[PDB]
């Protein structure tokens, strides 16, 4: 008796003109989507009647939250997920935070795995939004992406790196990240220092930049590079041993700075970084 | 008028439920005027007894919190007189002035019956478990051996002279001790209040009592364990008597050694070695500096 | 009657104490089970070996003739537990007062353990018969290195009044969910006296 | 603008404030109550609870026989207490950006919150909040982990057979999100995104909204928040105290102006006098000490103590009991001590140890958690439990007391029940309205209807005009403001 009562409920908030009660039904048809072995894929269809014609914010938050949890379980049906993401693209363009969080988590988890918009450059144009809040959800979309198995283009670690200047907390750690996981697609790419006229492999500007942002005056963003330069292993090794000369003083003598910060945390993560970076490299 | 806003003209009804101060106020004001007028032999035929102190133990319940309203008017009377003073306190000076009253037993239970929960009520200033007192005193030595209530009441009471027996506040470890003492004074020769008392644990609180802070305690202490020991009835005479010379030769105050002195006096009076106990006692009390002890050693 | 009993929990040490088995020695091992529950017989039996079959569909061209069966020897450490703090031999007991708790500090080192936070578990048993059975909470096991881990933790001593000093048995256990404890720890008796308060 | 309240506990309060752009809120808390229906923590082997009769059902369709234990009239579920908890379905916990706290009493629900559900923002609270409530959490974790009985019990959890047992477990709610109680490490990394606020400190909000805490007079460092922005004002005050105590008195002329007053934590007995039941409670602690008899006065090792040990104190000198120590146990009470004095009495880390050197009887007892249910008081109330001189004295108004004291009877030591709430009582919260004169106010359903025990009387319900509008379990209001 799923589309009955869904159907009755529709015509409820079709009639009910109070926002509230509108979102107790919404949370409701939330919660019923989930039948294992019903079809409410007969429901998409109003769902976006629903989205194409309303006044609020939350309702059309958790309505694709509803279609996000739907297309999760039928991600074979592409005509489905072309068609999610052509609803979305169409309303990712809304005022409000909240829709856009939930229409890029949206297009994260339903991109287009196939190297026909390209997803990857629409959402890269939201790390200069206004709230930091989305910016966030949108690096966190190009991390589901690129884990679902899509290789990634090279632009997004020179898109990324204006980032790492910026003054918000969560932001600077998906950053770094981003740059992580990117370096580890093309790392010995050849990038000039547009400080001199030298040129050197991604990978050593990756190290570089993670190592000076280990200077950061947050604590989590350092915790966080700390432990992602464990892994960093086809980094050229005089880089590397330039990371602990304590003369030199943010690209280098990093471990030196960061084995004698004030909370243990960033230490202990070090201390973890040195010890794969060592097992990889005797000398 | 409050009798028909509970479970057994509109002027004085509109008054009783203006305020608090209004209603507090009328409600004292009639019932210190109706026992004003009870003593007297003019007052009105017949005197009515059962109507009066129905109503009576009506206010004082409600007034501490636990009655049933039957009516709009009860609901914001009980909502508006709950935990007072001035109603419970003359309330109490009516309920006992409510002695004089000639009836059968029904109605000293009744009364018993709401007296006994003011007592053991927690949120009960100090300047109403006195009036209790005296009011609850005055009610238990009305009552037409003892009969077949008295000592089931005393088991219920005592358990509450025991607690509010160190309230921590003077005012009432004085109260209560006053009361054990007029007790004590009445009830010396009933062998089942006796019973009631040495079962229970009074006397081993008061025997402590004499070590207090505060001096006034001291002394009422020292003269209820007066008037106890002149009937037998010591905690589990010499054990007292020995404390009595001790508080007398040295202390910090005077009313403990001028009310200890007014204890000797009771003992050599009543007839309760007599040479030397009137030579240690004047020997330490002639050397006194206060007054009012040389005055009652000469007494 | 009880040699049915030996083979079981021979069965029982062979397949958790130990580290390294394969789905062959699984076989040989449950064969041996059945064979133990089919000899203690002399109903339940027939759905047992319904869930046998059911879980060993693959093995049944490989258990031919059975009801002896080959046991490969493959490549093996056998657990063991080393109580170690406090010895109890010292004629210093521990002392207590009339009606109390009072706390015991178990020190032992685990050797090639197979993930000790779950199946390992302290026994405390008082000379009337009773049995505690403490489980050890997470952060208690520690990790010294490989193979090799330490378990310090508190155990709460005491029962209803006691009259004279006597002793306590502590030792460890490995619990196991195929239900069962396998006792393979030299238990340790401890020495506890009494002293009426004050 | 909408509330999302989520914990329908009266004095436990928890509320998700949307707001046009951030969605705050307000002091999440913990239901503790849930931990009643559940048997007892007892350190030792209990022999009185180990072989209880188990209780058996009717038909006996299935093996409830181990599950449920029958005692004295009452049947209890057999496993660690699992905690209840705010519902976590209305609202995802992720797009929440910003926890306030008012005091301690109701923080006991941030690791269940922004640890186990992946939360992204940063909680605000004052200093000496975050040091009680780090405190509170750590003789929690350290009470529930000292033994820990991790065998369950899921049989009973179905609505079927819910409906099946009779009360007390009938009467429960929401069974399906009970839990047991969350590690050490998740204590200690939730309470590292605490950031420090002081009063008056002006913190904005995505130059959006403002928030600012102001001292409330509950305790040290309670904290009645305002939330403010360029057109609305909403003014939280929960849980604040008139009745001049230690902490700087509450500054009930700054909340004027006000759109919204969620007023919530009141008191619980309404019809008790705080003064009077501190006598009442001195008076039975005499009663029963000077006679021989010990005494068991369950409380938090934080709060209304500070309180209590005061009056005491100025009780020992105004009736000479000198030669009774007094005592305090809990493993937190070293600090606990330092941060009531920085900012007789003999405390003691645990029961085992130290303290088995200085048992002199008669003596008093302050412990452990004060639901009778673990800590140390479980250990005593099967120690005294027997003796008719003894006696416990609750002073917790949190945990309904009959029940809490049910599954140790047949019991034959007194107990009293003198609660102390310093708390708002309603004549007062009339007061305050009438002064504060807020345009609307929001309180749960426990106060805009009379308490049910007492059906009686009319004045113990919040009288304010226009009517006050109240919200119930897991229900979602709308203030009704248009912009």
């Amino acid at each position: 008796s799923v589309e009955g009562v869904v159907r009755i409920l529709l015509e409820h908030y079709y009639k009910e003109n109070d926002p509230s009660v509108r979102l107790k039904i919404a949370s409701l048809l939330g919660l019923l989507s989930k039948t294992a072995g019903f079809s409410p894929d007969c429901i998409m269809d109003d769902a976006i009647n629903i989205l194409q014609n309303e006044k609020s914010h939350q309702v059309l938050a958790q309505l694709l939250d509803t279609l996000l949890a739907i297309g999760t379980k039928l991600p074979e049906n592409q005509a489905i997920q072309m068609r999610l993401v052509d609803v979305a693209c169409k309303h990712l363009t809304d005022t409000s935070h909240g829709v856009r969080n939930k229409c890029l988590q949206l297009l994260g988890n339903l991109g287009s795995l196939e190297k026909a918009r390209d997803v990857q450059k629409i959402i890269g144009d939201y790390f200069s939004d206004q709230d930091p809040r989305v910016r966030t959800a949108a690096i966190k979309a190009m991390l589901q992406l690129h884990e679902r198995g899509l290789k990634l283009h090279q632009t997004i670690y020179n898109q990324a790196c204006k980032l790492l200047s910026d003054d918000y907390e969560q932001v600077r750690s998906a950053a770094v990240q981003l740059i992580w996981v990117v370096s580890q697609l093309y790392p010995e790419s050849i990038v000039p220092i547009p400080s001199s006229n030298e040129e050197i492999r991604l990978v050593d500007d990756a190290f570089g930049k993670i190592c000076h942002m280990v200077s950061d005056g947050s604590w989590v963003v350092r915790v966080q590079a700390a432990k992602l330069l464990g892994s960093m292993e086809q980094v050229s090794s005089h880089f590397l041993e330039q990371t602990l000369d304590k003369k030199l003083m943010g690209a280098c003598g990093a471990f030196v700075h960061g084995l004698e910060d004030e909370m243990y945390e960033v230490r202990i993560a070090a201390v973890e970084a040195l010890c794969m970076l060592a097992q990889s490299s005797p000398s | 008028c409050v009798l028909k806003a509970t479970v057994q003209d509109a002027t004085t009804v509109d008054t009783l439920l203006a305020s608090k101060s209004s209603c507090a106020g009328l409600l004292c004001r009639t019932l210190a005027h109706l026992e004003e007028l009870q003593p007297l032999p003019q007052r009105p035929s017949p005197w009515p007894q059962a109507s009066l102190l129905g109503a009576t133990v009506t206010v004082l319940r409600l007034c501490d919190g636990s009655a049933a309203p039957a009516s709009s008017v009860g609901g914001h009377l009980c909502g508006t007189l709950a935990g007072c003073v001035r109603v419970q306190r003359a309330a109490l000076d009516f309920l006992g002035t409510l002695s004089q009253g000639t009836g059968p037993q029904e109605l000293v239970t009744q009364a018993l019956a709401v007296l006994l929960e003011c007592l053991e009520s927690p949120g009960s200033s100090p300047t109403v478990l006195k009036k209790a007192f005296q009011a609850t005193l005055r009610w238990l030595l009305s009552s037409p051996d003892l009969g077949p209530l008295i000592p089931q009441f005393l088991r219920e009471l005592f358990p509450v002279l025991q607690k509010r027996l160190c309230h921590p506040c003077w005012e009432v470890r004085d109260s209560a001790l006053e009361f054990l003492t007029q007790l004590s004074r009445h009830w010396g020769g009933q062998a089942d209040f006796r019973c009631a008392l040495l079962a229970s644990e009074v006397p081993q609180l008061a025997l402590q009592l004499l070590q207090d802070p505060e001096s006034y305690v001291r002394a009422s202490a020292v003269t209820a364990m007066g008037q106890l020991s002149s009937q037998g009835l010591h905690a589990p005479r010499q054990s007292l008597f020995l404390e009595l010379l001790h508080i007398l030769s040295v202390d910090s105050e005077g009313f403990p050694r001028r009310a200890v002195m007014q204890v000797f006096t009771e003992w050599l009076r009543d007839g309760h070695d007599t040479e030397q106990f009137v030579a240690t006692v004047l020997q330490a009390a002639s050397r006194d500096l206060d007054w009012e002890v040389r005055a009652q050693g000469l007494e | 009657s009880a040699a049915a009993k030996q083979i079981m929990e021979e069965t029982y040490k062979m397949e958790f104490m130990y580290s390294g088995v394969e789905n062959k020695q699984v076989v040989i091992i449950h064969h041996m089970r059945l064979q133990a529950k089919a000899l203690q017989l002399i109903e339940k039996f027939l759905q047992e070996v319904d869930f046998f079959q059911r879980y060993f569909i693959a093995d049944l061209p490989h258990l031919q003739d059975s009801f002896f069966l080959h046991l490969p020897l493959p490549e093996i450490h056998k657990a063991s537990a080393t109580i170690i703090e406090p010895a109890g031999e010292s004629d210093n007991p521990l002392r207590f007062t009339s009606g109390l708790v009072v706390a015991l500090d178990v020190d032992a080192t685990l050797e090639h353990v197979q993930d000790p936070q779950n199946t390992v578990k302290v026994q405390v048993l008082y000379p009337d018969g009773q049995a505690q059975m403490i489980h050890p909470k997470p952060a208690d096991f520690r990790n010294p290195g490989p193979g090799r881990h330490r378990l310090i933790t508190q155990v709460y001593l005491s029962h209803t009044a006691w009259t004279e000093a006597c002793q306590v048995e502590v030792r460890l256990l490995l619990a196991y969910n195929s239900e069962g404890t396998i006792p393979f720890s030299k238990p340790v008796k401890v020495y506890i006296m009494p002293k009426p308060a004050r | 603008m909408k509330l999302y309240c989520l914990s329908g506990h009266p004095t436990l309060p928890c509320n998700v404030l949307k707001f046009k752009s951030t969605t705050i809120m307000l002091d999440c808390g913990l239901d503790m109550t849930s931990t009643l229906n559940f048997l007892p923590l007892p350190l030792v082997q209990s022999p009185r609870l180990s072989n209880l009769p188990g209780w058996s059902l009717k038909d006996g369709n299935a093996f409830l026989d181990k599950e449920l234990k029958e005692c004295s009239g009452h049947v209890f579920v057999d496993s660690v207490p699992e905690f209840c908890l705010p519902e976590t379905e209305l609202i995802d916990l992720s797009t929440v950006d910003v926890i306030l706290i008012s005091n301690y009493h109701c923080m006991m629900a941030l690791p269940y919150i922004t640890e186990h559900t992946g939360f992204t923002g940063t909680v605000y609270a004052t200093e000496p909040t975050v040091q009680i409530g780090r405190l509170l959490m750590e003789e929690l974790v350290n009470f529930i982990e000292r033994v820990p009985k991790a065998q369950s019990a899921s049989l009973w959890k179905n609505k079927d057979i819910q409906r099946l047992l009779p009360s007390p477990l009938k009467d429960a709610v929401e069974v399906s999100t009970w839990r047991r109680c969350y590690t050490m490490q998740e204590v200690n990394s939730a309470l590292s995104k605490i950031q420090l606020v002081g009063y008056s400190q002006k913190i904005e909000l995505f130059g959006a909204v403002q928030v600012t805490p102001l001292s409330s007079g509950y305790a040290l460092g309670s904290s009645n928040w305002i939330i403010q922005s360029h057109y609305e004002k909403v003014s939280y005050v929960s849980g604040s105290s008139l009745l001049t105590t230690h902490p700087q008195p509450m500054d009930q002329a700054s909340l004027k102006n006000s759109d919204v007053l969620v007023l919530t934590g009141l008191t619980q007995i309404p019809t008790a006098n705080p003064d009077g039941m501190v006598g009442e409670f001195c008076s039975n602690l005499a009663l029963t000490v000077r006679n021989g008899g010990n005494v068991l006065v369950p409380c938090y090792p934080s709060g209304v103590i500070y309180d209590l040990l005061e009056c005491l104190y100025q009780y020992i000198d105004s009736a000479g009991l000198s030669s009774v120590p007094l005592y305090f146990i809990s493993p937190v009470a070293n600090s606990s001590l330092e941060f009531s004095q920085i900012f007789k009495l003999k405390h003691y880390p645990s029961i085992h140890g130290d303290f088995s050197n200085d048992f002199r009887q008669p003596c008093v007892v302050f412990t452990g958690h004060p639901s009778l249910r673990f800590g140390d008081v479980v250990h005593f109330m099967e120690l005294w439990g027997k003796s008719s001189l003894n006696t416990v004295i609750f002073t917790e108004p949190d945990f309904s007391y009959l029940e809490a004291l049910a599954p140790y009877q047949p019991l034959a030591m007194k107990c009293i029940y003198c609660p102390i709430d310093t708390r708002l009582n309603f004549i007062q919260v009339s007061k305050l309205l009438k002064e504060v004169q807020p345009l609307h106010v929001v309180c749960p359903e426990q106060y805009t209807q009379p308490p049910p025990a007492q059906s009686h009387r009319m004045d113990l319900m919040i009288d304010c005009q226009p009517p006050a509008m109240s919200y119930r379990r897991a229900e979602v209001l709308a203030l009704p403001f248009k912009r």
